[PDB]
């Protein structure tokens, strides 16, 4: 009945679980706001979904987004994965697939790592 | 380029099941594949496939006399007729029952056919090809007369010579003979005796004795003589006597009345034709392993033409030469993959049932048929040379043929023992990597030395698809692990740079101008790469726009199924703007690289007898034991080896078995073709060529408001500024105009026309030259043209290369056509004269 | 009549006119519904649907005006001669006219019914009654009724007969007497006269099941049954008003469905013109009434455009089925249930189509190359405010695309008994239509049951969402339809002007759906989601680019780069698709005022009808006009373009349909119709044309003659060394016919008998194979050395088989030892004439390649021809440095100029 | 259990490899046991992943 | 695991390409294919000690050259390049 999407983000050991909902636009990382959950300068990573995508897709929707393990960039760079891909997801769902088709070209065109994780894996020169 | 491709011919099978036809003429083989009937013209070699399509598989071709009017009957006895001449489709109309036998009339103007029990004879309809003032009528059939006075299946109908009365022969064991109108002295009588039912009954020359031969191998002549106790006489039997063909049964006999021979094919499939009315064996022999279905013989009586319906093999065979005309070969199982050569002449096709073939696509007959793999064939790829073919297979080996000498001159294998499912190739042809199920490395050997170069390693699971860049330099492995690797092999350092995915690559495909890359998943979701900086670029979810399903034995909705909903293949155009893309589905999907978009969707087949055609099957064809087409119906069938099930439980992959009854539909190989203007598919049915359709088409490029066709001839012929008329032409891009204006300006004012030509417009006028090169008989003046062409703009094309690369190999072609047809016969006339001018 | 266009059939049309339908049991388990399309007659099988059987040809002359149907013959009485008409009785059987009957000479009247029975077939005309014998087809006499009045001669009603009475035809007057008439011989017999004479004139009359008794039904409202041969009344009913006179009357001859059980005889079901509803009468007790079924058909209304009536009630013979067929375009046949008992009965089997004329057309794209193809399925918006989807392959498989439950909602409201009407209930009347099933789901678009017309997205793009999209008359929105589930669309998009909608379209990928309103606002909408996505200006100076006037004709690009959009007045605005704004005007303004668009993908041009008469053809790509076409003198009421692009058709008020050869900017044809032509619709490949006319319900299909028999009609009116033409493939394999053959020999021979057969019977035409050309090829060549052109001998070895010419190649010989009797020198001399005259160079390499492997010895042993090969190798020489220096240049630089970076 | 197996590649959730099995009696050979697993849009799968939290809808 | 590869030899005639095409009323080769005689030059003949003269040799080269007219040197040179053949086996 309600309309719910809960999307994981990864990076090397931080973990972030974004719910996204129907909602006035709020989002919420630990029960905290966005503008305050980061360190001071990684703030512009945590708003580059935000920005690219303009803030009209997320007029609509609430994200609550948890995060535990790693440091403040390996948690940083999960919530801004969690974010991109949470709204991704929702926009799968529950509106056109034109618009979820947009928002992944644009998102694409900045960076793929909003949407795909890249793990580091141990293959050097061989 | 432009994306407006209509359905140009089938190709790749020669011959399924249903009725063989010659010309009146006796040059053209009326064949039917599946559900479209080729026409293959034997005195030039060439081919084409009429434009219908039945809804089920053939089952009868009929043609009428004059030659013009064709008459094909489906399953379930739906009927198209169309004009030969002028290949259109004209009338459809619905025998409601499936027809099981059908005779034109040899006047032209009725036709008879049997329907399991009751016999129509009807009215050939008036036609607008033969009024002047006429019309498509709505229903043009009328029916004459029908006869049930019959027991069982009507298995043959022949009309007389002077087309007033014709012969049934049945299933019942009885001919009888029957009449058009209410004759004198006639009676419609009955000829009984027999053993196991007739297969054919036909009339001889002067129509006195009538022959019947019977499926159990005995023929036996019938004549109006007077009975045994002596106005009274019967129509009785004068002699019998038997093929003695040992432990068979034949199926099928024809019989040439105006020459008197009498041909029977037979289940063990070693035919024999007979001068019939004294009955000497004039000879017989074995064109085929498991059977004879269908015999017919030319108008003359000097060809024959055999197809058997269990292999594709169709043979015409010159019986008084002792030779075959043709001898063709359709593949008998899932045709795995395909390439076109690098000249765009012949594609060249593997299938599982492991042949490999060499297609002419004009002519569509196979040219060789290399026979070495032991195993189901899977990708076969080409070099840049486009004289060595490089074939892999699941027996292990990945073989290397020689095509100016026809023999493998490499064959590769692993030293543990592999099965290779994907291979790919350097351009330069010297390098060759090929990878497996079975292991998870990926393996390279070398062309000139023949032994294993590497071990080529860091994927965590089976290896996919394989492709080397078109310029040499990059190979890229796509592979179930989530992922692709571009590996960079030819230089010093030996490097991987791996590209992560969303889930398990499928096909993986390149630009021709090599900066580009397109890999499709198994989400159905394609991703274009960019290989020097390893980036997606580009997307497109095409699950949606591929989905077309529900088989029979598939309890989902076809929007549910999942399987189907894939990108198994895709390949760039030569251009490099529109990928293709083809999985196991209907669809075919035309995207386009730089605007994301679905440009054209294609359906491969409308053929109701292939199981996957319509996502919406009616509930008419569920019964209360499953669905209609599900239930095992070889109890019931006359023959011992059709009724035995030889079959394995449980084998997707080929078995000699193989029940294969309703088979999927499924697009297992794309290509594009090499001269532009085409692709070809290998699906189930076939291998189905498109092609674009200019000529049927208006289409101009950039055009004013005084430019007609009028006005373009106006300019040419009064004013005489020939330069203006050709570009005027090409502007209204009409190929009559063009080749009349082309044909109409002289040969010294080409240089002055070329040097002030527009080059917006010069590489459609490249292309136009190089099909005048090799269509038209004006050859050295279209040899001026390009010598004027190229001498005129060489730095341009030089300095492009890619915006025009089509134009120059078709340009390439034809010269090298004009290259190897004419010269080589010039010199070698003009020294074997010098040589004997010298003695 | 036309040059391209020749009439097919006219589709959509069951029942239009006051013909009522004919009935023949066929068996014991068919029955042969039989109506009349106005030129023809269509028969349809109750037991398979009502799916159509025949449909008669050709084409009668005039209107059918009388039906019936015997044994499998439908007789049809068609023309009123008094107007022009010409007139006549022809006879039919499976759809082909099988006879014609001989009408008499003075027989200037229309003919009403036809009555089949004994041997004879009795016409009743207007006051006439002309009688033929069925088993010839001959005329035998003809009855003249007589009054003293110049009314009550009239014969309304009709004549019937009685079963089980000889000869008798009963004949119903203008005034109330029904009189019996001996046909034999005939003579009056008897006359009955009507009860209570101020009941007028007679309406109808049918025979009862019971014997010799007759239901009589007056104009002034009584229904009575007589004994016809006691003169005596069984029963007098007081079955109709005084306006409202009883016109058709039927009886159940089942033996049950009377009583308030069911389980008594006497129905009789009974009809008015005037209305719609027909009327159940239990004959049992006095006659009392027991059920009346309502609005079965549309009631008839003067006031309103929709048609109506009951046409003819007929219970089928001994079953509980009751056919009716309506004015409105609609025929239905009703069943009466047992085990319940029903006093009205309930529908099992409708046809339908259009009760009014038919406003606009759209052939549907084509299923993307599969079995339906362009020309399947049309799709007509009708003036009876209903969307149907017509099919030109099986007329059964027609079906309305339903706006929900407008039947259930009219009987949940007053509309069936008697405020609005069931028209009223639906959706205005639709302008125009534009549609694209890329994105149709078939039968599961979404599954479950949805809203209609609103004013959830995984399963959508899972299945598939809406796929027409449709402008009204005068409403704000423009409403959507599924067209896979054949119902109405779950969305309506406002303009967001205010103002009606004035035309739509939709996108070539399905997705969007783009509405245009008659005060210039263009909005877009995602079908999927059902969303307001881009506004045509959003908000050149970007964001004012606004029309100001109607949008007549806006179309989207198929890569989704572009829309242009049409004003009323003036201009064409191409806007950018994903910003929304203005990229280029064109500006018609002072001198024009566009009133439609017509697009063609696949060719990149928009043709604009105007108001001046004329249409532009515009390049959308160079975005100038191309073609402007001058020839309608009324307003273009449609027009349309051909799948090549090759023509443009358009029907103009002048009731004259025109086509112009756009890339010859000429006109072709322009054939005048009888009435004016509302809309045109071309097939998406190149068979049917179809044209929704004014008037006529039904739309008439005309195919197109230029694909079948080629039309030579380009009338502007106003009221060097060559090759030859020879197969490659034939002189490619003489040159190599040793190892062809080689390779055509089987591998083990065929197993020929020891006793072989001598002497085969000879095959192919006179000895030799059927391809030589019948009219001494050695005769040939020497006439031709005698004379001095060889073009004789050539042409002649150029029509022949390799292995004739290998034959007659190898069959060459010195001979005599003069230089006139040897063939060798001149078939050398023969080659150098055609290397001077520059005709056949590959042919002439050929020939002389083998000629030379094959007669080698004798050309070195000899002298008198080596100054023939001499000159040979002179011009051979000269030729081949010339074409080898070419041909080589072309292929060097050719090769460069693919790779120059070695 | 070897019965609701049956039904779950009835239902066709299961593929070999890459390729989905409606076949119940497809014999699965000792190296393609480490390639069966579930098909992809799979309701089976989505209740695995949200048994064990993981339910990414992505 | 397809099969342990185990060796077979086919044998190829002289014939042109178009005895192995398949059988057609015309070959799909020009008229200058149709003279390639399915094996090498190489197959035809290559010089070899084994179809040498008695009194020459044949070199690395390909070329008939006799032990008389053969000088010391050279005769020293290919009795040490034979025996460093020799020794590298």
């Amino acid at each position: 009945s309600v309309q719910a999407v809960q999307v994981f983000g990864k990076k090397k050991n931080a973990t972030a679980v974004a719910r996204c909902v129907q909602g006035k636009g709020l989002i919420k990382v630990n029960g905290k706001p966005l503008k305050l959950f980061a360190p001071e300068i990684l703030r512009a990573k945590l708003y580059e979904p935000i920005l690219i995508l303009g803030t009209d897709k997320f007029a609509d929707v609430d994200i609550r987004i948890r995060v535990a393990g790693g440091g403040h960039t390996s948690q940083v760079y999960a919530v801004r994965q969690a974010i991109a891909k949470s709204i991704v997801a929702y926009y799968a769902k529950y509106v056109d697939e034109h618009s979820k088709n947009l928002l992944k070209q644009e998102l694409i065109q900045f960076d793929r790592s909003l949407l795909v994780a890249d793990p580091r894996r141990c293959e050097p020169k061989k | 380029m432009k994306t407006n491709f209509k359905f140009s011919n089938l190709l790749g099978t020669v011959y399924c099941r249903g009725n063989l036809l010659f010309s009146p003429d006796g040059t053209h083989l009326f064949s039917p594949v599946g559900n479209r009937v080729t026409v293959f013209n034997l005195v030039e070699n060439k081919s084409y496939t009429f434009p219908f399509a039945h809804r089920k598989n053939i089952s009868r071709i009929g043609l009428t006399p004059q030659g013009n009017l064709l008459l094909s009957i489906d399953e379930d006895g739906q009927a198209i007729l169309t004009n030969v001449p002028r290949r259109v489709v004209l009338y459809h109309f619905s025998f409601k029952s499936p027809v099981t036998a059908l005779a034109f009339s040899p006047s032209g103007r009725h036709f008879v056919v049997g329907l399991k029990r009751k016999i129509e004879v009807w009215h050939v309809p008036s036609t607008p090809d033969t009024n002047e003032d006429g019309d498509l009528e709505f229903a043009p059939f009328v029916r004459h007369h029908t006869h049930m006075q019959h027991f069982d299946d009507v298995r043959h109908l022949e009309w007389s010579s002077d087309s007033r009365f014709f012969l049934s022969a049945s299933k019942d064991l009885t001919a009888r003979i029957w009449s058009l109108d209410t004759e004198e002295g006639f009676v419609p009588t009955v000829l009984s005796g027999h053993r196991q039912g007739v297969v054919g009954a036909y009339f001889s020359k002067d129509q006195e004795t009538i022959y019947t031969v019977s499926k159990d191998g005995a023929v036996f002549e019938w004549k109006y003589v007077a009975k045994p106790g002596h106005e009274d006489m019967q129509w009785r039997i004068v002699n019998k006597h038997f093929f003695m063909q040992n432990a068979a049964t034949l199926r099928c006999a024809a019989y040439h009345a105006e020459s008197n021979l009498l041909v029977a094919g037979f289940s063990n499939g070693i035919f024999g034709l007979y001068e019939m009315p004294d009955f000497n064996l004039i000879h017989t022999l074995s064109i085929s392993q498991n059977e004879i279905d269908f015999v017919t013989i030319n108008k003359s009586g000097e060809w024959l033409a055999f197809g058997a319906s269990k292999l594709g093999q169709l043979l015409v065979w010159e019986w008084q030469s002792e030779s075959y005309i043709l001898k063709q070969q359709g593949h008998f199982d899932a045709m795995n993959s395909l390439v076109y050569s690098p000249d765009g002449q012949r594609i060249v096709t593997a299938a599982d049932d492991g042949k490999i073939k060499v297609w002419d696509v004009e002519s569509g007959f196979c040219i060789v048929t290399f026979t070495e793999h032991t195993s189901g064939v899977t990708a076969c790829e080409f070099a840049k040379k486009g004289s060595v073919l490089f074939t892999a297979s699941l027996d292990g080996s990945v073989r290397a043929w020689d095509l100016i000498r026809y023999r493998n001159f490499r064959t590769f294998t692993a030293p543990e023992r592999l099965s290779f499912t994907c291979m790919a190739v350097d351009p330069s042809g010297e390098v060759i990597a090929a990878g497996s199920i079975d292991s998870f490395d990926i393996h390279i050997w070398s062309v000139q030395t023949g032994q294993l170069l590497d071990r080529l390693s860091g994927h965590e699971g089976p290896v996919s698809s394989l492709a080397f860049a078109p310029d040499g330099s990059v190979l890229v492995s796509g592979s179930w692990d989530r992922t692709a690797r571009i590996w960079s092999i030819f230089s010093r350092t030996q490097t991987s740079e791996p590209l992560q995915l969303q889930s398990d690559v499928l096909d993986v495909a390149f630009r021709p101008d090599s900066k580009q890359i397109a890999i499709s998943t198994l989400d159905g979701q394609l991703t274009f790469w960019s290989v020097s900086e390893a980036q997606q670029v580009s997307g497109v979810d095409g699950r949606r726009d591929v989905s077309g399903g529900r088989r029979i034995t598939d309890r989902r909705t076809a929007a549910n199924v999942a399987g189907t909903k894939n990108f198994n293949t895709i390949r760039y155009s030569m251009d490099g703007t529109c990928l293709l893309a083809g999985g196991n589905s209907k669809y075919i999907c035309l995207y386009s690289t730089t605007t994301m978009v679905l440009l054209k969707k294609f359906t491969v087949s409308v053929n109701l007898s292939l199981s996957g055609t319509q996502e919406f099957l009616n509930s008419k064809l569920m019964t209360e034991a499953g669905p209609v087409g599900l239930l095992d119906d070889q109890g019931e069938a006359s023959d011992l080896e059709d009724r035995i099930d030889r079959s394995l439980p449980g084998s997707k992959r080929g078995d000699p078995g193989a029940r294969k009854k309703f088979p999927e539909v499924r697009v297992s190989g794309v290509a594009f073709s090499p001269t532009g203007n085409s692709f070809c598919a290998a699906s189930t049915e076939g291998l189905l060529v498109y092609s674009l359709d200019n000529t049927v088409q208006f289409d101009p490029f950039d055009l004013n408001m005084e430019i007609t066709p009028a006005s373009t001839l106006a300019v040419l012929e009064k004013e005489k500024d020939y330069l203006k008329a050709l570009v005027m032409a090409f502007r209204l891009n009409e190929a009559g105009l063009i080749t009349r204006v082309y044909q109409a300006i002289p040969y010294t004012d080409i240089g002055l026309v070329v040097e002030q030509f527009p080059t917006v417009y010069v590489p459609r006028l490249l292309r136009f030259v190089a099909a005048q090169t090799e269509q038209s008989p004006h050859m050295e003046f279209c040899l001026l043209w390009i010598r004027a062409l190229i001498d005129k703009h060489g730095p341009w094309l030089a300095a492009n290369r890619g915006k025009v690369d089509v134009e120059l190999r078709v340009v390439a072609r034809a010269v090298a056509k004009m290259r190897d047809e004419i010269r080589r016969l010039a010199d070698e006339n003009v020294y074997m004269v010098d040589y004997l001018l010298n003695q | 009549g036309s040059a391209i266009f020749a009439p097919y059939r006219t589709i959509g049309l069951i029942s239009p006119t006051g013909v009522p339908f004919t009935s023949i049991p066929l068996g014991k388990t068919t029955f042969q519904i039989t109506t009349s399309v106005g030129r023809a007659l269509q028969t349809y099988d109750l037991k398979r649907g009502l799916n159509l059987v025949f449909v008669t040809r050709p084409q009668t002359p005039s209107d059918i005006t009388a039906t019936h149907a015997w044994k499998e013959r439908v007789y049809a009485a068609f023309g009123d001669p008094r107007n022009g008409e010409p007139q006549g009785l022809w006879v039919f059987q499976r759809g082909k006219k099988v006879a014609e009957l001989p009408l008499p000479s003075d027989l200037d009247q229309p003919i009403k019914q036809i009555l089949i029975f004994g041997g004879w077939i009795v016409a009743c005309a207007l006051t006439r009654i002309e009688v033929w014998k069925a088993a010839t087809l001959e005329h035998y006499t003809t009855i003249f009724p007589a009054a003293s009045k110049k009314g009550d001669n009239e014969l309304t009603g009709g004549a019937i007969n009685m079963p089980t009475f000889l000869n008798k035809i009963f004949v119903g007057r203008k005034d109330g007497w029904v009189e019996i008439w001996n046909v034999s011989t005939g003579k009056l017999i008897y006359t009955l006269l009507p009860p209570s004479p101020d009941c007028g004139a007679v309406t109808c009359l049918q025979p009862t099941p019971a014997l010799s008794l007759l239901a009589i039904a007056y104009s002034g409202g009584p229904l009575v049954i007589q004994n016809v041969l006691t003169d005596k009344t069984v029963l007098l009913l007081e079955a109709g008003t005084d306006d409202a006179p009883v016109t058709s009357i039927s009886f159940r001859t089942d033996g049950l469905g009377a009583g308030q059980d069911g389980r008594k005889d006497g129905v009789m079901a009974t009809a008015t013109s005037v209305s719609g509803d027909v009327t159940f009468w239990d004959l049992n007790k006095g006659g009392r009434i027991m059920g009346v079924l309502r609005s079965a058909h549309n009631p008839p209304s003067r006031h309103n455009i929709v048609r109506g009536g009951i046409s003819k009630i007929e219970f089928l013979a001994g079953q509980p089925v009751i056919v009716t067929s309506g004015l409105d375009n609609s025929l239905k046949t009703w069943i009466f249930d047992e085990s319940p008992f029903s006093p009205v009965p309930r529908i099992l089997h409708q046809r339908s189509g259009h009760a009014a004329p038919v406003r606009c057309l759209h052939f549907l794209p084509s299923d993307f190359d599969g079995a339906e193809g362009g020309n399947k399925w049309l799709l007509s918006g009708g003036k009876d405010r209903s969307l149907w989807g017509w099919s030109l392959r099986r007329d059964g498989q027609s079906a309305e695309l339903s706006q929900g439950a407008i039947r259930k909602k009219a009987r949940k409201m007053g509309l069936l008994a008697g405020t609005t009407t069931l028209e009223d209930l639906k959706a205005p009347e639709i302008t125009c239509i534009a549609s694209s099933l890329n994105r149709d789901g078939g039968m599961g678009a979404i599954p479950g049951k949805q809203m209609i017309w609103d004013k959830n997205a995984e399963l959508s793009g899972n299945t598939g969402w809406e796929s027409v999209v449709t402008a009204h008359k005068d409403d704000p929105y423009a409403r959507t339809w599924f067209w896979g589930r054949r119902r109405a669309g779950r969305w309506a998009f406002k303009t967001g002007d205010g103002e009606p909608v004035s035309t739509v379209a939709i996108s070539s990928c399905g997705t969007f759906a783009l509405v245009g309103s008659t005060g210039g606002s263009i909005d877009m909408f995602n079908l999927q989601s059902g969303r307001h996505r881009q506004r045509f200006p959003s908000r050149f100076a970007p964001g004012t680019g606004r029309h100001t006037n109607a949008v007549t004709g806006i179309v989207v690009d198929p890569l989704n780069r572009h829309v242009v959009s049409c004003s009323l007045d003036g201009k064409v605005k191409f806007w950018d698709f994903i910003t929304g704004n203005l990229v280029d005007e064109i500006d018609w303004a002072p001198m024009t005022k566009i009133i439609g668009c017509r697009y063609h993908p696949g060719n990149d041009l928009i043709a604009f009808a105007c108001d001046d008469r004329s249409i532009r053809v515009v390049d959308i790509e160079t975005k100038n006009t191309i073609r402007e076409f001058w020839g309608c003198r009324g307003d273009i009421n449609d027009f349309c373009f051909s799948p090549d692009g090759r023509w443009i058709v358009a029907a103009s008020q002048d009731s004259i349909i025109r086509v112009w050869d756009l890339p010859t900017a000429h006109l072709i044809d322009a054939f005048r119709l009888e009435q004016p032509c509302t809309a045109l619709a071309f097939s998406h490949t190149g068979e049917y044309l179809a044209g929704a006319m004014e008037g006529s319900l039904g739309v008439q299909i005309w195919t197109n003659r230029t694909l079948f028999r080629h039309v030579p009609t380009r009338q502007i009116s106003e009221s060097m060394m060559t090759l030859s033409l020879v197969p490659r493939s034939r002189w490619q394999t003489l040159l190599h016919i040793d190892i062809i053959k080689a390779r055509n020999k089987p591998k083990e021979p065929p197993k020929a008998p020891e006793k072989a057969p001598f002497f085969l019977p000879p095959v192919g035409q006179n000895g030799i194979s059927s391809l030589i050309p019948q009219e001494t090829f050695t005769s040939k060549l020497l006439v031709g050395g005698a004379k001095g052109d060889y073009t004789d001998f050539i042409e002649h070895l150029k029509a022949l088989p390799p292995a004739a010419a290998d034959l007659e190649l190898r069959s060459l010989s010195i001979g005599n030892g003069d230089e006139a009797t040897n063939e060798l020198l001149h078939f050398i001399r023969a080659l150098t004439s055609r290397l001077v005259a520059r005709r056949d160079y590959e042919l002439t390499q050929a020939w002389m390649t083998v000629f030379l492997r094959l007669h080698f010895d004798l050309i070195m042993e000899n002298e008198e021809l080596l100054q023939a090969l001499g000159e040979w190798r002179e011009h051979q020489a000269r030729e081949r440095d010339r074409l080898s220096e070419l041909v080589g240049y072309c292929g060097g630089v050719v090769s460069f100029l693919r790779s120059p970076r070695t | 259990t070897v019965q609701a197996a049956t039904k779950l590649i009835e239902q066709g959730h299961v593929r070999v490899g890459v390729e989905e099995v409606r076949d119940p009696a497809f014999l699965v050979t000792r190296n393609m046991e480490d390639f069966v697993t579930w098909t992809v849009g799979s309701k089976i799968k989505q209740n695995i992943m949200k048994y064990r939290d993981k339910l990414d809808d992505f | 695991k397809p099969k342990p590869p185990a060796p077979t030899l086919t044998v190829v005639s002289d014939v042109a390409t178009v005895a192995m095409e398949d059988a057609q009323p015309a070959t799909a080769q020009g008229v200058a294919g149709g003279e390639t005689s399915m094996i090498a030059p190489q197959e035809v003949y290559a010089p070899s000690k084994d179809t040498a003269e008695k009194g020459e040799v044949v070199t690395k080269a390909g070329i008939p050259i006799a032990k008389q007219e053969m000088s010391r040197e050279e005769k020293l040179r290919r009795r040490r390049r034979e025996k460093e053949r020799i020794r590298k086996a």
